[PDB]
DNA sequence: AAGAGATTCCC
RNA sequence: AUGUGUGCU
DNA sequence: GGGAATCTCTTCCAGCACACAT
């Protein structure tokens, strides 16, 4: 299918409620417990939260870093 | 110089690249300054065989319209005739315009800047001081009647107003779809925002043979794909299962830089594989995403490319840029 | 079928007064109104008495007057009295349309930290950085360079600072060392007219250039297509620290010196340079 | 370019890790006083005015030329959440 | 319940209605003209929706921040600024059933198939 | 000073007032100017009768109309927001059906703007003006048929759009369709309907092909005098068979539907002209006993059978020829709005007769005011086809009008076809220039109009052409039609004569449009002159021939933007265009009689007319031009000189001497310079700002309204509530600030307070200046209009001159726009070896990619210019060539280097080696003495330049020579911004306001692209919240700056609570689960 | 406004 | 705050 | 029960400016 036939139909709602119909992307996916599932960018954009990439993603947003000075007082009453 | 800075972007580092860049963009500036590189209206020196180039032009034609008036060929078959005539006499014309200067002005103020990356174009040139070519008319058709003077002398009144008719189209061509410019973009994001490189690697092995001889040139002949084509398909990306051809055995799984596909070619014009096996987006596990092995390379830079990046957004936009060129 | 409806909070609906007394107040409000204004008809009315058409009517009326606050324009047009024909914007239209709250971050926004100006030729600076005139990175640079005037002996305190820059001859010689002192390794957003591909937005170290037009490095200027005849770029300044972290990270010019489409040098020698240096690399 | 940046894409599995790091780095290195830096006696950064970068301008540089020298270590868990906030907070002014 | 990971849509029963909703709109009043202040348990009202003013209550009572979390003995103020004001719902009891023109007027009747 | 002319074309005859257009049309469009029972029918008095006789008891009729005396003048208009208009009165009787005949005169029913002696009018208190427009010219056409290129169509266009669209197309079957609206029907019937026996048209159309045996049957269907009436309307107008269709008779008829446009004139003409051979009466309606009569439908189908069949004679329309494409002047806009409005006065005396008491009721009851006055009102205002008067500088003012459009009232012209309109068709030559066209989108929609070319009343252009008798040309100049045209064989400009005779046996012609090689012999026409190809613009453009169409066009275009300098030069190389296009653009002031010189003031010029009569002239010298610029009038003689009829006495705003001074004369030296004018950047020298080179004069006008509001009566007092009186200091008058103050961004212009806060008016961030006027309409007004509600308004013009600064826009005639980058000081500028250096320096680079040799040109002729004094005169096509420039230079050259072979100065070190290098370069010839080396560069454009911040000679000579540079309308400080944090709005919270600040900038989808596509989240997400409308996290942020503190991230997504709530108003339910589905808390 | 999709009516 | 128009990119 | 026609609803594009108008 087409391009936009296929970004037509994207499972989370909260991107359709954009582009296309909103009361319609609405009313349609309210009647089914819709679990949009964050993670498109546009998607993930109308709500305000990072962009699930880059910076964003979770596969380096859960990063710490730390020196000795601490890593030892922490490493103490571990 | 491009190839340089390529090169030397993936020996020497990003960071140095950086400063080699610099020190060109002033050394070369600076020493353009001292050249003395300049435009007069002599610069633009037109062809000595240029009357003769035309001289056997008309003198062919002459002929050829004889043999209408007699009755031999057709209208079309005349038409195209013409057609013949001044797109190998202009083609012609260029390559006196193009010597002329190789051999007795080989610094020409014209034609080095014609010559290296500066600015100037083989045709344009053909247009400054040979002459320009027959026009479009308004319709699909052409002038059967060339504009014979080149942009240095006097080009005459009635040629300019038969070359507006093209002249005119060209900013159609441009200024229109200079709007069009947000439309594709636009269609690619919508579908591929969703699309991003968050896995290290996928649990599949499926690959794509992407192929390295064009069976569809003449009628159905096999031959080598073309020098650029390939590269666009084998750079910076990932093998599916190890194969050697010339003499080295290329890693499983390995992340093939663009001398990899060099030498790939080069076995290529000896007959050792038609085909390279490649894992590639198109067949993906990741259902919402693309893995770092199935996508390759690029990162602003010839590196493994980082997990995480919006990779959507990117392929989109890079599909987007050269969309208003067509 | 809802027996309660929900109402929207305050402030999303500013009841606020505007100038000389001018009061707007969002169209919900008055929505809002005349659902309360048939309601409350309806159930003190049941008390009463209770006729056919009068109490059947009503509840035509309700079911309408709630529908015109739920998604106005699927029948008639409730209209404030002669003044403005227009309908009321219902809850359904705070969303859908293209100022609204599902087209409104995607396209929209006005940023606030910014500028722009004419693009003119940076000769004088490497990649790493770009020209941009005083009074921007003055302005732009202003709640930095503020407590930085108060961190030294140009300011007593912020308020002094803020009116210590408030007319344009207060410029001193202190205000603008401080101003460097603000920056150093900050880099700052520069943007193209029409933005296509990925590197249509550059980060440069900002340098406190004389004249009043941006100047921008001459090797960017084929990546986002700019050239030195009228155009004119935008400049943002990634405030926080991780905005400035990632920005002279992975959006600074210098390290972006290859084209996402293809592994070919974008940042390759331009126009003047390759003239200048094919002049002195050719035999007679 | 930027101080030695492709050892430090390099020192990191994801550019993006790098990026994380670094920022984070700068905001701690800023909130719990400046003093909590891992090369301040005599390789340190340093600025035009006076040599006062020894102090506080920029959050980032100094992030950035840390992590150029094994003094530092990144990664996914390392230390609890609140633990570390809190002695983090403790240990300096 | 710290990290919001999806978000789902779905119709609300009269009682789940009722749970975003502090109190009842029983009056079509908005603002006083000469007094800026609410009405009569109105649209504004400090009751059901939120403190017109910052941290301080409707007579004033309690006017810091030190009891922060706390309700005035004699009047319902539990204070955060005006942003208690515009977070909090209010809502209507119909006198009768009515059901929503969303769901009633679409391309597809979402009640009439 | 002095001149050269080059041109040996003989202008046989002058180019015509080039504003005529706009103002011939609109004189012929009124009997204003002849008696009400003089001639002209047409234009509005034509309106009239079209709509006049209204018969029903109710016969109105046209007895004369007349108005002209204006509420108020030309200037007190422009300051008051008012019209140059004037009361419609019009003499109008009424006759009932019985006896009785009452009539009242003048009626006030509206009003009807004027326009100026240069071609403008002012509407609301604003130079407007209303362009041309092109569009296909009502009559009949035969162009092919869609999908079969076999048989033809038919077509019988009618404007307006009320009124059918007929088309004649014989089905592929053989049967002839008529199509009238849309819906088709056998023609036959139709034909019946006229009174067609079977036998004669069996003749009329029999004459050739067989092709009439479709048509000429229908034996049972047409065999019926009167029938066919009844039962077309029965298969057209679904309905009743009575009267009704014979009453449809009138509708396809006369005086309704079908086009009015008189017994001679469009329909009459064209059809004839072009096909058919006759036209009886306005359109197709003969009814002398109520039956049929016809001449164009019988015509029309033979002519359709000629193309569909042998060839008598070729018969095909071309859709675009020009031939058949109209020009809507502006009176025929005019009148137009005029009839359209008239109709509408027409359909309220219709309703009225309901309405009637007794029987008289011609004045009071009937002729109302309100359609006229919407007809008028809204169209020198609404329409798309009348706007601001581009009055950048008079040249640009003068193209303006001289512009023809094909964006209009779209019956015409829509906006979603192109492409293949915009098109140079081959009929455009002589007639619409084939390069004017606005680059950039919307490009080919609009064209200005050929140099020569004008309109002749029925539409189409006509183009002066000179005849000839057999071999020698004849000095008649006939202006032919563009069907006219294709009918000849006509010879270029170019071609040699002898006083009047031919002198080449070969000569360059062209036929039916298209380049054929003639003989003197069967020559009929000829070129007047090469300058009628191309508007004026493109005619003011020196060495055309060697400049890039691409390039000419930029070039063209630039001039209508250039900022009339305080000091402006007119070009070293010009075209002659120049001295008639500051006097046909009323730029300037000349004489109207012989005389001698009275008093020369800078505010007045008075004149000695030898009848005995000194007339007044004015002076004017800053009145604020419509686009920003300054107009300013200068005179030119001295007291006691004796001027001639014709002469001028002062210059225009863009005039040196009477030439179009449109610019500078700057030596420029073309060479690439460091990076400095990398792409099209320009280098400067410091010494063209030393002396005022480049200096504009600026207007901005600021103003206040003073609206009486209720909750508090706002009002104008030299009173600000609270802070300062040194900010009072400018504040003289009590309310107005003093004339001559200068204003700074923040200072004080107006004082004024609302319900006390001051709410005043203050000076942007922009810049202000110093004030030079400052003009106040009170409560007490003598005949103004002022805004509802507003007691007074308070309008400052407060100007300031600009220099030359980085940053702004420079180009020339041949297409070379380009921003300054640099302004080196005089010592470090490339300088001759002559103590002079060079003003400007233009990269080579930017000269082979756009094949636009003209600067070339213009520089080598400057050359010469510079060292002789004296400019030229170079014609389009016909201008100077290589070697007159050469010669010339050979020429400037024995001044330049004999002064220091003389003074006692020989060859330089530095040039010798410069010698050197251009030996083996190939310039110089080897063999020569330095003195002939240095002539040969010097005769090829090219000099001795020395690095100047070295002494180092450029080793390679380069080409060096005044060329003609113009200041853009576009500066740096009309479009400068930086704010980081100001006002906002109460409405929408995204930041925009100009008390402190400029506005914010604007982050489009493309740019949010570019963020995400980059990663950079965290920068995305602050730019689209914490500094754009997220307001909880704004303060935040500005909390933390100010302290110190990193920018702290928005935790909670206000974007998205906000959303939550917006969506939980509704029955919907937003719930925020966790990672294993769990609720989780917002707030 | 133009094109597409849905609904209704007629065969 | 939306439409019309033009200018530049 | 299917096919065609008519009506109604939705899509409606790169940036800044200056204008005016409603
Ligand atoms: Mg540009
Ligand atoms: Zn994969
Ligand atoms: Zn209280």
């Amino acid at each position: 299918m087409g391009v936009t036939k296929s970004a037509l139909s994207t499972k989370s709602w909260l991107s359709a409620a954009s582009f296309q119909n909103t009361t319609h992307v609405l009313t349609e996916a309210a009647i089914a417990g819709k679990k949009d599932e964050l993670i498109g960018l546009k998607e993930n954009v109308i709500l305000g939260r990072l962009i699930p990439a880059g910076t964003g993603s979770d596969f380096v947003r859960f990063t710490q870093v730390v020196d000795q000075k601490t890593l030892k007082a922490i490493e103490e009453a571990r | 110089l491009k190839d340089l800075v390529y090169q030397a972007f993936l020996r020497l580092g990003m960071e140095k690249t950086a400063r080699l860049l610099d020190a060109l963009k002033y050394y070369g500036f600076t020493f353009s300054t001292t050249s003395g590189i300049t435009i007069g209206i002599d610069d633009a020196v037109i062809p000595e065989e240029k009357k003769q180039y035309l001289e056997e032009a008309d003198r062919k034609l002459l002929q050829i319209e004889q043999a209408y008036e007699m009755g031999f060929l057709t209208d079309r078959e005349r038409y195209d005739q013409i057609l013949q005539l001044w797109t190998e006499t202009t083609e012609k014309v260029t390559q006196a315009v193009f010597k002329n200067f190789e051999e007795n002005y080989p610094f020409n103020p014209l034609y080095v800047m014609a010559q290296s990356g500066a600015r100037g174009n083989p045709q344009q040139i053909r247009q400054l001081c040979g002459l320009r070519g027959l026009m479009q008319k308004p319709s699909g058709e052409t002038f059967e009647v060339p504009v014979r003077s080149s942009f240095r002398e006097g080009l005459t009144v009635l040629e300019y107003f038969i070359s507006s008719h093209g002249a005119r189209k060209g900013g159609a061509d441009t200024a229109l779809r200079t709007a069009d410019s947000g439309y594709l973009t636009r269609k690619l994001v919508d579908v591929t925002h969703e699309i991003v490189v968050r896995e290290a690697d996928c649990g599949t092995t499926n690959y794509i043979s992407v192929p390295l001889f064009q069976p569809d040139e003449v009628t159905r002949s096999l031959r080598l794909r073309k020098r650029a084509d390939i590269e666009a398909g084998l750079y910076g990306r990932v093998l599916a299962r190890e194969v050697e051809v010339l003499g080295v055995r290329l890693e499983e799984g390995r992340y093939l830089s663009m001398d990899d596909v060099h030498l790939l070619i080069k076995a290529a014009e000896a007959g050792e594989i038609q085909e390279v096996p490649v894992r590639s987006p198109l067949t993906c596990q990741t259902r919402y995403g693309v893995c770092q092995k199935c996508y390759g390379y690029d990162l602003s830079m010839a590196r493994p490319v980082s997990i995480g990046e919006a990779v959507g957004i990117v392929a989109a936009q890079s599909i987007g840029e050269p969309g208003t060129q067509l | 079928i809802l027996e309660a409806v929900p109402v929207l909070p305050p402030d999303l609906r500013p009841m606020v007064q505007v100038d000389g007394g001018r009061f707007a107040t969002s169209d919900l409000n008055d929505l809002y109104r005349r659902l309360i204004n048939r309601n409350n008809r309806l159930k003190k009315l049941l008390a009463q008495g209770a006729p056919e058409i009068i109490i059947r009517n009503e509840k035509r009326m309700l079911q309408e007057a709630v529908d015109a606050l739920l998604d106005n324009g699927r029948r008639g047009a409730p209209v404030t009295n002669p003044g403005s024909d227009r309908p009321l914007r219902s809850l359904t239209d705070i969303l859908s349309g293209k100022q609204g709250r599902f087209r409104q971050n995607l396209l929209g926004k006005r940023v606030d930290y910014s500028g722009r100006s004419v693009i003119v030729v940076g000769p004088q600076l490497k990649l790493h950085q770009c020209g941009l005139p005083k009074r921007m990175a003055l302005e732009l640079f202003k709640p930095f360079l503020l407590k930085k005037m108060e961190e030294k002996g140009i300011a007593p305190n912020v308020k002094a600072a803020r009116r210590m820059l408030e007319r344009q001859r207060d410029i001193k010689d202190e205000v603008w060392d401080a101003l460097e002192e603000v920056i150093h390794g900050k880099v700052v957003l520069l943007n193209r007219a029409p933005t296509l591909h990925r590197l249509g937005i550059q980060a440069f170290q900002p340098v406190l250039v004389e004249g009043q037009s941006i100047q921008l490095h001459p090797l960017v200027c084929e990546a986002f297509n700019a050239d030195f005849d009228g155009d004119q770029m935008a400049v943002h300044v990634p405030l926080s620290s991780f905005a400035q972290a990632e920005a002279r990270i992975q959006m600074l010019s210098a390290h972006n010196l290859l084209s996402p489409a293809s592994g070919e040098p974008l940042a390759k020698p331009s126009r003047d340079i390759i003239l200048g240096l094919y002049y002195i690399t050719q035999v007679r | 370019a930027e101080p030695g940046i492709d050892k430090l894409f390099g020192m990191v599995d994801s550019k993006y890790r790098l990026t994380v790091v670094v920022a984070k780095r700068a905001q701690q290195l800023l909130r719990h006083g400046f003093k909590n830096t891992v090369l301040e006696p005599e390789e340190r950064p340093k600025m035009q005015t006076l040599e006062g970068l020894f102090d506080d301008p920029n959050a980032v540089t100094w992030a950035m030329k840390e992590l150029l020298t094994g003094r530092l270590v990144f990664g996914e868990n390392l230390v609890p959440e609140d633990r570390l906030q809190k002695e983090m907070e403790r240990l300096y002014p | 319940k710290k990290e919001v990971r999806k978000v789902r849509i779905a119709l609300a029963s009269p009682e789940k209605i009722r749970s975003w909703s502090y109190g009842e709109v029983e009056k079509p009043e908005t603002i006083n003209y000469r007094t800026l202040k609410p009405e009569r348990d109105g649209l504004f009202d400090e009751r059901i929706f939120g403190p017109i003013k910052d941290y301080e209550c409707a007579c004033g009572k309690y006017k810091r921040q030190r009891f922060e979390g706390k309700v005035c003995e004699r009047c319902g103020v539990e204070v955060t600024k005006s942003i208690v004001r515009r977070y909090r719902m209010g809502h209507i009891e119909l006198a009768t059933p009515a059901a929503h023109i969303w769901f009633v007027k679409d391309v597809p009747s979402k009640i009439g198939t | 000073m002095e001149i050269k002319r080059f041109g040996r074309i003989r202008e046989v005859i002058p180019l015509p007032p080039l504003t005529e257009i706009q103002v011939e049309s609109y004189r012929r469009a009124l009997q204003a100017d002849v008696p009400p029972e003089k001639r002209e029918n047409v234009g509005i008095q034509a309106a009239f009768r079209e709509t006049f006789p209204i018969e029903e008891g109710l016969v109105l009729d046209f007895l004369e109309y007349r108005l002209g005396e204006p509420p108020f003048p030309q200037d007190e208009c422009r300051e008051k927001d008012l019209t140059y208009q004037a009361p419609l009165y019009a003499r109008l009787q009424l006759i009932h059906k019985d006896t009785g005949l009452i009539k009242e005169d003048e009626v006030f029913l509206g009003h009807i703007p004027l326009m100026t002696e240069d071609g403008s009018f002012i509407i609301n208190g604003a130079d407007r003006v209303i362009v041309s427009q092109i569009h296909r010219s009502p009559g009949v056409y035969f162009t092919p048929d869609p999908a079969r290129p076999g048989r033809y169509i038919a077509s019988i266009i009618p404007l307006p759009k009320r009124g059918p669209w007929i088309d004649l197309e014989v089905e592929p079957n053989g049967v002839v369709s008529m199509k009238v609206n849309k819906r088709k029907f056998p023609l036959v019937l139709l034909l019946r309907v006229l009174g067609y026996d079977q036998e004669t048209l069996a003749r009329e159309l029999g004459a050739y092909g067989e092709l009439v045996q479709g048509l000429m049957d229908e034996s049972v269907f047409a065999m019926r005098p009167e029938e066919a009436l009844i039962r077309l309307f029965t298969l057209l107008r679904p309905g009743d068979p009575p009267k009704r269709d014979k009453a449809v008779a009138y509708v396809y008829g006369l005086i309704a539907d079908p086009r009015r446009y008189d017994l001679g004139e469009a329909g009459r003409y064209k059809a004839e002209e072009k096909l058919g051979i006759r036209l009886s009466g306005r359109t197709l309606a003969r009814f002398e006993d109520g039956e049929f009569k016809d001449e164009v439908f019988l015509p029309t189908l033979r002519y359709l059978f000629a193309l569909t069949a042998g060839v008598p004679g070729h018969e095909v329309d071309d859709i675009d020829h020009l031939g058949n494409r109209r020009i809507r002047t502006v009176g025929e806009l005019m009148t137009d709005q005029f009839r359209v409005g008239l109709a509408r006065l027409a359909r309220g005396v219709r309703e009225r007769m309901l309405m009637g008491s007794e029987d008289s009721l011609t004045p009071a009851k009937l002729v109302n005011s309100r359609p006229l006055e919407a007809a008028i009102r809204e169209f020198f205002s609404r329409s798309q086809l009348s706007q601001f008067k581009d009055e950048t500088n008079p040249l640009s003012s003068l193209r303006h009008k001289r512009r023809i459009s094909a964006l209009g009232p779209g019956g015409l012209t829509r906006e979603r076809a192109g492409f293949d309109v915009r098109d140079v068709h081959r009929t455009h030559y002589g007639r619409i220039c084939p390069v004017e066209t606005p680059e950039g989108a919307n490009i080919g929609l609009i064209t200005s109009l050929a140099a020569y070319a004008r309109v002749d009343e029925l539409g189409f252009i006509r183009t002066p052409y000179r005849r000839v008798v057999g071999g020698v040309v004849t000095d008649e100049v006939v202006y032919m039609t563009a069907t006219e045209e294709d009918r000849y064989t006509i010879a270029q400009a170019n071609t040699p004569l002898e006083g009047n005779r031919i002198a080449a046996e070969r000569v360059v012609a062209r036929r039916k449009g298209e380049p054929v090689i003639v003989s003197p012999e069967e020559v009929e026409f000829m070129d007047v002159s090469p300058k009628q190809v191309f508007s004026v613009n493109t005619n003011l453009i020196p060495f055309l021939e060697h400049d890039d169409a691409n390039r000419a066009l930029m070039g063209s275009n630039m001039q209508t933007q250039a900022v009339p300098l305080i000091r402006a030069q007119a070009p070293v190389v010009m075209t002659g265009l120049e001295e008639r296009v500051v006097r046909d653009s009323l730029a300037a002031l000349y004489a109207e009689e012989d005389g001698e010189v009275a008093k020369v003031d800078g505010n007045r010029i008075v004149v000695r007319y030898e009848d005995g009569r000194l007339v007044e002239y004015p002076l004017r010298r800053f009145y604020r031009s419509n686009q920003g610029t300054a107009l300013d009038q200068r005179p030119r003689v001295v007291v006691g000189q004796r001027v001639r009829k014709g002469d001028l006495l002062a210059d225009g705003p863009a005039s040196e001497n009477g030439f179009l001074a449109l610019g500078q004369n700057v030596l420029v030296a073309i060479m690439p310079f460091d990076g400095y004018n990398f792409e099209d950047a320009i280098v400067i020298s410091e010494e063209l700002l030393k002396r005022d080179f480049y200096t504009s004069i600026h207007i901005e006008r600021y103003e206040i309204e003073a609206r009486d509001t209720k909750l508090g009566p706002e009002r104008i007092t030299r009173d600000i509530p609270h802070l300062s009186e040194a900010a009072l200091r400018d504040l003289d008058e009590e309310g107005v600030v003093r004339i001559g103050a200068e204003v700074k961004p923040g200072d004080i212009l107006v004082g004024r307070t609302s319900f006390v806060k001051d709410t005043s008016l203050r000076v942007p961030p922009g810049e202000g200046g110093i004030v030079v006027r400052t003009v106040r309409l009170r409560r007490g007004d003598p005949g103004v209009e002022l805004k509802p509600g507003v007691r007074e308004v308070v309008r400052v013009y407060v100007a300031q001159k600009r220099k030359l600064q980085v940053g702004d826009k420079l180009a020339n005639r041949h297409g070379n726009k380009g921003v300054v980058a640099k302004i080196l000081p005089v010592e470090d500028m490339p300088h001759l070896p002559d103590g002079t250096p060079v003003d400007v320096i233009l990269n080579p680079l930017g000269v082979p990619s756009r094949m636009n040799l003209g600067q070339i040109l213009e520089t080598h002729l400057g050359l010469a210019g510079y060292f002789l004094g004296q400019r030229y005169i170079s014609p389009i096509f016909d201008g100077a060539k290589e070697p007159e420039i050469k010669e010339l230079l050979a020429q400037a050259f024995e001044v330049y280097f004999g002064k220091r072979k003389g003074e006692g100065f020989g060859v330089d070190k530095r040039e010798v080696e410069v010698l050197r290098r251009a030996e083996k370069l190939g310039l110089v010839t080897p063999g020569k003495t330095p003195e002939e080396q240095l002539k040969e560069l010097f005769l090829q454009g090219k000099v001795v330049l020395y690095d100047g911040r070295t002494g180092e000679p450029i080793e390679g000579p380069i080409v060096v020579g005044q060329m003609f540079i113009m200041k853009l309308y576009h500066m740096v400080e009309d479009k400068m911004h930086a704010r980081s944090t100001g006002p906002y709005s109460l409405i929408t919270q995204q930041p925009l306001g100009g008390k402190a600040q400029f506005g914010g900038q604007r982050f489009g989808e493309m740019e949010v692209w570019a963020l995400e596509a980059y990663g950079a989240a965290h920068t995305l997400q602050e730019m689209l919240t914490l500094k754009s409308d997220d307001i909880e996290g704004r303060n935040a942020a500005y909390e933390a700056i100010i302290k110190g503190e990193d920018v702290p991230e928005p935790s909670v997504p206000e974007s998205f609570r906000v959303l939550v709530k917006e969506l939980q108003a509704l029955a919907l339910d937003v719930q925020t689960l966790d990672e294993k589905d769990n609720p989780v808390d917002i707030f």
